[PDB]
C-alpha cells in the first residue's frame, strides 16, 4: 500500500532527501526505493517523506542554471505530460525546477517529518 | 575549520554530498568520491558547469565556490 508511492527520502544519516517511488515493502523496517537519479537502495521508512507534490510554502533546496543548489520556497507547480515542475523562490525570483533538481536539507525533512513521514 | 558543502554527480545520476575546504585539490576531492563511492579516481573526470577540473588546481582556483548558502554541483564524465 506504500508500494508504487512517490516520495522524498534520505539513504544516509546525516543526508539529503531526494524524490523517488517506493518498489516494495522488503521489512526489517526498510523499503526499497528506485530514486529518480537512478540509485536504488532499501531506505529506513523513518527517512521517508510521503508527500507528493512538496507542498506550497515549503523550504527546499533547488539546482539553478547556474548549477548551484540554494535554497528557496516552494510557491507553485506544474504538471506537463508526465513531469512535474516546481515554481521555486529564491531572494523574491521564481524559476521552475524540475522535480529531480528539488532536494531537502536534514533540517528540511526533518520540518515535514511529523505531516509526512511513513509510519 | 571552513569546510563546505558540494554535491557530485555520478555517472549512474547518483548525487552525493562531501565536506570540502577551498584548499581541497582536484586528487583529494576524487580520492573523498572513492572513499565514499568506491569509484577508483582513475575513472572520474570531474567538471563544473561542463569546465573540466584538472589534478593539482584547487575548487578555489576554479572559482567555484561561494558562500555556504550556494552548494556546486560537479558532475562525473
Amino acid at each position: 500500500s506504500f508500494v508504487g508511492l512517490r516520495v522524498v527520502a534520505k539513504w544516509s544519516s546525516n543526508g539529503y532527501f531526494y524524490s523517488g517511488k517506493i518498489t516494495r515493502d522488503v521489512g526489517a523496517g526498510k523499503y526499497k526505493l528506485l530514486f529518480d537519479d537512478g540509485y536504488e537502495c532499501d531506505v529506513l521508512g523513518k527517512d521517508i517523506l510521503l508527500c507528493d507534490p512538496i507542498p506550497l510554502d515549503t523550504e527546499v533546496t533547488a539546482l539553478s542554471e547556474d548549477e548551484y543548489f540554494s535554497a528557496g520556497v516552494v510557491k507553485g507547480h506544474r504538471k506537463e505530460s508526465g513531469e512535474l515542475y516546481y515554481s521555486i523562490e529564491k531572494e523574491g525570483q521564481r524559476k521552475w525546477y524540475k522535480r529531480m533538481a528539488v532536494i531537502l536539507s536534514l533540517e528540511q525533512g526533518n520540518r515535514l517529518r511529523e505531516q509526512y513521514g511513513l509510519g | 575549520p571552513g569546510s563546505m558543502l558540494i554535491f557530485v554527480k555520478t555517472l549512474t545520476g547518483k548525487v552525493i554530498h562531501l565536506e570540502v575546504e577551498p584548499s581541497d585539490t582536484i586528487e583529494n576531492v576524487k580520492a573523498k568520491i572513492q572513499d565514499k563511492e568506491g569509484i577508483p579516481p582513475d575513472q572520474q573526470r570531474l567538471a563544473f558547469a561542463g569546465k573540466s577540473l584538472e589534478d593539482g588546481r584547487t575548487l578555489s582556483d576554479y572559482n567555484i565556490l561561494k558562500d555556504s548558502k550556494h552548494h556546486p554541483l560537479l558532475r562525473l564524465r
